[PDB]
DNA sequence: CACCCTTTCATTATTATTATTATTATTTTTTTTTTT
């Protein structure tokens, strides 16, 4: 629970490659996991093919691959936790509006790790940290880092609907793009402005971009409930091996 | 344009708060104020008017005020005479006031030439007065022509060239020390845009 | 001295994704300073501890400085960047015909690869920065008068900071505490908005090698 | 080291922005749904807070290039003015991660991270091209820094705060240019017209019921393969206007300033945000001022011959193997 | 090569404005609602940055030609007098994709991001037309950049550096022209006027009892278009003296000399619009080559080597690129 | 061997917009120079 890598020992139970080298010397960071390897542990030389845009988030200049991470490379790994949440006892998928929901309001108590991708799939499930506290969350989305508070997000949900309590058109406070790719990704919408108060405007400037992100999510006409998700880490473990 | 060219020039805030419009009332003003430049004058003063019409009320004004300081430049009395007779003024101890206008504005030559080895003690011209923007002050068949052409950035241009050339004649030689610069043109002091040239060049000066 | 920084900035910044140290500012500011003085091959780590900032020790080791994350007052709404890298595929034919590039594929590839099209979007804000921290003045005075922007990618010119100003304030009226330090640290600092995250707590806040449990806030 | 580069566009500046913008026929940006909307692409706009009309700051528009965009152009403007030829005249080629570092600066080299030497970093950096546009594997720190190009306008007014209130813009900065393609086989008409086709007539007639018939499907489908004719818009920035450029290099070499130098004496042969077919970006230097003081002259940069000097030197003593040492190792 | 060319309109130029602008009888454009208004198609109008006073500088509109627009001019010109010619009295043709490629840059819409081979990115941008106008479903980067046309103008003072401070024009630079569009029926006057018509005074009095059924439709509304529709067009002036900078970033010599005989085929053609009205006839009165005037009366006689390089460009060039370069990779 | 190329995964699900606003109209009177 405490490196990322730590989602293929303790959950999704897989072996190493076994082409892999053995460590010697004084130890060093893996490039992609951001775990330490040690004398003793397996690595692979850093093999990565051109295409690899994931170097900007390298966690050290050491060329080494921890095994775990190697197996965090596979493209079943990639695509398969592309849309997932990440907890100590399986992995729930968040491609749902629901499950972003049940994500973001009353989270699991684990100390899980939630990645989602902005494109087809990118190696996004190395770089992001895991989430000792429920209340402070590492998003992983695209290439960009993100942290959700959720007990933010919820009051964000309490006001969304305490402005829209009476009117029978949901109409959103404040624009946000799921891509978060547009320049309006975060600006109130005139309506908002309206119906928004100063210290309310101020309050839902402040909240980080991932809040925004996230709220993108659940903040549309049909306000979703937060369900569970289906389960994936079975797929996900077929998908492997 | 080096610093020496600015560093020994005066300048001050004080003017006359009526335009130039050829009036009685701004020539009474101006002449007051040109009454106290000349008052704290401790040398050679000469004020460069535009027009005859301006030299000839400031005239009226100034002379029985100033008594023999006065000079005046008219039809019949050419820059170059009162040019000799400034000096002669300089050299008789009694400090002249001027009311120069065409040449005088560009291509005179008032730095002392009896004191070559030691421009500290240069004394000629120790105030430069502008009493008016030199606008309109070239009439000639082509500059009439460029500027049916160009418009009036043509004349504001050629007036930003006048205004130059009559405030080089403060600063002919470095070493020169306490030249004062008076303008007391009141667009200088408005928040009109078309006089914005002529502030950058009074903003190479300060204080 | 206990002392509250603010900063105000002339272009807008690019949004902070985590919570940013002030002592980290100082510790780059320093860092350049030291290679002004000392030239250009410098160790970083020696000189990006040596700080006019003082030091509060956890119960077991784990020393953090006495600053806290940048607070920000927004004056603007946020906005979103997009930025592109994209190799000139042109330029690129024109080398590879004239001999002067030296690659065997003919044909570019914008999903991956050297002239892989990239687009990506990282919020901006203009704001008043507000940090509280425990520390003498005039070394903070030094280093931010030495400093010129703040935020992160800055060779495309963002978050020039138009001026700044430092003053001693109470004991009380400064949290400094909101900041990532120890989960060990006392619970005096910890506050309802801190929790327990894969943090850095010193130096260089982005070396995921030297990552650990930590108790932080959010931007 | 601070360089100041004023400059006036020639032509007009686009520098597209992301969004599906959308415009009426008339002016109106972004109308409410239920009229015939077109679409749009503006140029590259930001909220600044400018002290403008009273004492308070307020979010105003602020049209401009991007200053990676920026750096870019000056990197490519050193790349084909000075690299290409100085590097091209001793013979030497760049590889897949030379060339990747030099143009994009781009770690595809070797997508891993690089664990450089100082050593290594110290020279690199004290090399003029490397110093200012470090990157890709090695990670290095750029020298040059490039502050986006701000025109001289109120919105811009407090980022220009001193010496720039004269000959400063105001009111709107951008306009929209609208742009048709349509089809040629709209506009064809004689048999002379007709025999330079494949099928000639036939040809051309069975395109004309082709586009007839996706016509006919997309009116019964407003009630996927599109025709040539496309009416569309773009928000350009207008021309003539001065355009501020900041360029700070943190504690240069003297060869790094001469490449800037370099650059900024050969840069009138390129352009800005892009626009290459309506040729837009268009410009000229009016000014360069090196520290605050002016040095730039119509015919280039009169003055810095310390500059010039060190990087004449640096560019005979340019080389491929540092660019390569950059890359791969 | 930075071609610099300077046009002579010698009739008006009418690149129409997209807009509902609209104006009264007396002139006033785009009057207050409530007043008899009249259509306006105006002029293309850039706002330029100029100096207008000294320092006061301010966006006026200057009325220009879209330099898309006289880009698309200078492809038609060198497609249908030098290449096309040079296509067709060879056995080479074109397909409908690849005729559509060379005209509007791609073959249709749609295009695929699958990019293009780097041998051929070189060879396009080699080509004598293909790298002036690098369209295509793989979208090249053409090496033919073409600026909108200025009037020499006291407004684009700021466009132009210096040589243009004379035969340069300043005010207003308009003519509003106002087009009737009279019903035919109604100039009918006998019998003699009428035969032709089918059925002749029946069916002229049954179209003449429509406009009057329609009249009264149209003063119902106020208190099916008929053919009376008077309006209105803003032109720029004739006579008045233009600006063209054409650029090419390090062109084939053979490239510029494609320039240089589209700029020769230059004379007859027509600038902006207004096809029945003669509008956007011109004469080049001069065009210059780095700032050397290349431009005499009978033609260029200079720029030979460009001339001698397209000569052989132009019977080394055959469809295969063209279908090449117009051929998808989706498709 | 390094490189260069071809094809797998996901299923999300509404979609606010910046409502900012857009094409002009101001001076004014010298008197030089040193050529045929
Ligand atoms: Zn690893």
């Amino acid at each position: 629970m405490r490196y990322p890598s730590d989602i293929v020992d303790q959950v999704l139970k897989a072996g190493p490659d076994k082409g892999l080298l053995t460590w010697e010397g004084v130890d060093a960071a893996c490039s992609h996991c951001s775990r330490p390897i040690q004398n003793g542990d397996l690595y692979s030389p850093s093999s990565v093919g051109a295409f690899f845009s994931d170097t900007r988030d390298l966690a050290s200049t050491s060329r080494s691959i921890c095994w775990r991470c190697v197996v965090l490379r596979k493209k079943p790994m990639l695509y398969g936790l592309s849309a997932a949440v990440v907890t100590q006892d399986g992995i729930y998928s968040i491609s749902k509006d629901v499950n972003k929901a049940w994500l973001f309001t009353t989270p699991p108590p684990a100390p899980f790790l939630v990645v989602h991708s902005s494109s087809t799939m990118q190696h996004l499930s190395w770089r992001t940290p895991v989430t000792l506290d429920n209340r402070r969350i590492h998003v992983r989305y695209g290439p960009n880092l993100f942290i959700v508070r959720p007990e933010v997000v919820r009051k964000a949900l309490s006001i969304a609907d305490r402005v829209n309590e009476g009117q029978k058109k949901w109409v959103t406070p404040v624009y946000f793009d799921r891509k978060a790719a547009a320049m309006g990704h975060g600006l109130i919408t005139r309506a908002g402005a309206e119906m928004l108060t100063q210290e309310e405007q101020e309050f839902f400037q402040s909240v980080t971009p991932g809040e925004r992100w996230a709220l993108s999510y659940l903040m549309h006409s049909k306000r979703p409930e937060p369900e569970v998700g289906e389960c994936i880490t079975e797929k996900v473990m077929t998908s492997l091996n | 344009h080096p610093a020496w060219t600015t560093a020994p020039v005066l300048l001050h805030k004080e003017f006359c708060a009526h335009e130039p419009d050829d009036s009685p009332e701004w020539a009474t003003e101006c002449a007051q104020t040109i009454q106290g430049v000349a008052s704290t004058a401790q040398g050679g003063t000469l004020v460069l008017c535009t027009s005859y019409q301006n030299t000839e009320l400031l005239a009226g004004r100034l002379g029985a005020a100033l008594g023999d300081r006065l000079i005046v430049q008219s039809k019949t009395s050419s820059a170059a005479t009162c040019l000799a007779q400034f000096k002669a003024k300089h050299k008789a101890g009694i400090r002249p006031v001027w009311l120069g206008l065409g040449a005088a504005w560009t291509g005179i030559d008032l730095s002392d030439h009896s004191l070559p080895d030691n421009p500290e003690l240069d004394r000629l011209l120790s105030d430069l007065v502008i009493t008016r923007i030199p606008v309109g002050q070239n009439r000639s068949l082509t500059h009439e022509r460029r500027t049916a052409i160009g418009g009036f950035r043509i004349i504001s241009q050629e007036a930003a060239w006048h205004f130059r050339q009559g405030l080089g004649r403060l600063v002919r030689r470095p070493g020169v020390t306490h030249k004062n610069l008076w303008v007391l043109d009141a667009r200088i002091y408005g928040g009109a845009a078309w006089v914005a040239p002529f502030r950058q060049i009074l903003d190479r000066y300060k204080k | 001295v206990n002392l509250k920084v603010t900063i105000d900035l002339s272009n807008p910044m690019m949004e902070p994704g985590d919570l940013l140290h002030l002592d980290a500012l100082l510790g780059a500011l320093r860092v350049s300073r030291a290679r002004a003085e000392h030239g250009d091959a410098i160790n970083p780590r020696d000189y990006h501890y040596d700080l006019p900032l003082e030091r509060y020790q956890a119960p077991s080791g784990d020393w953090v400085f006495k600053a806290s994350a940048f607070k920000l007052k927004r004056q603007l709404p946020n906005q979103m960047w997009m930025q592109t890298g994209r190799l000139s595929i042109v330029e690129a034919a024109r080398h590879r015909q004239s001999g002067y590039l030296q690659l065997r594929a003919g044909k570019p590839n914008p999903a991956g690869g050297p002239f892989k099209t990239s687009i990506y979007h990282r919020p901006i804000v203009q704001a008043e920065l507000t940090a509280f921290c425990v520390g003498d003045q005039q070394g903070i005075e030094a280093l931010l008068s030495e400093c010129r922007q703040i935020g992160g990618k800055r060779g495309v010119g963002f978050g020039q900071v138009a001026g700044f100003k430092v003053e001693p304030v109470a004991e009380t009226d400064c949290p400094w505490s909101w900041r990532a330090l120890p989960a060990d640290a006392d619970p005096r600092l910890v506050t309802s908005e801190h929790a327990r995250c894969i943090a850095a707590i010193r130096g260089p806040y982005w070396d995921r090698t030297l990552h650990v449990e930590a108790l932080a806030p959010t931007p | 080291m601070q360089i100041e580069v004023t400059v006036r566009n020639i032509t007009p500046i686009f520098s597209a922005a992301p969004g599906s913008n959308y415009i009426t026929i008339d002016g109106t940006i972004n109308p409410p749904p239920g009229v015939s909307r077109f679409p749009l692409v503006r140029t590259r706009m930001m909220y600044v807070a400018a002290d403008v009309g009273d004492g308070v700051i307020k979010s105003v528009p602020l049209q401009i290039v991007p200053g990676n965009t920026m750096r870019s152009l000056l990197r490519r403007t050193m790349l084909k003015h000075v690299i290409e030829p100085a590097l091209v005249e001793k013979g030497n080629k760049l590889s897949i991660g030379a060339y990747a570092t030099a143009y994009s600066g781009n770690a595809t080299g070797n997508p891993d991270g690089v664990p450089s030497s100082f050593d290594e970093i110290a020279t690199m950096r004290a090399h003029p091209f490397i110093g200012l546009f470090g990157g890709g594997p090695r990670m290095l720190e750029g020298r040059l820094m490039v502050d986006s190009l701000y025109p001289i306008h109120t919105n811009a007014e407090r980022i220009l705060g001193a010496g720039y209130e004269n000959e400063m813009m105001s009111g709107p900065i951008t306009q929209v240019v609208w742009a048709r393609r349509m089809d040629p086989i709209l506009n064809l008409g004689s048999s002379e017209d007709v025999e330079v086709i494949n099928g000639g007539a036939v040809a051309a007639n069975g395109w004309i019921q082709d586009l007839l018939a996706n016509s006919k499907a997309a009116a019964s489908k407003k009630k996927n393969g599109r025709g040539l004719k496309a009416f569309n818009a773009h928000e350009v920035v207008i021309p003539g206007l001065k355009w501020v450029w900041r360029i700070s290099l943190d504690r240069p070499t003297d060869a790094q300033v001469g490449l800037v130098l370099l650059a900024l004496n050969k840069m009138t042969n390129e352009r800005i945000a892009g626009g290459h077919s309506k040729d837009y970006g268009r410009f000229v230097i009016d000014g360069v001022s090196l520290n605050g003081e002016q040095v730039w002259s119509q015919s280039g940069i009169t003055g810095g011959e310390q500059y010039f000097d060190a990087v004449a030197e640096a560019i005979d003593g340019l080389s491929s193997k540092e660019f390569e040492q950059f890359a791969q190792s």
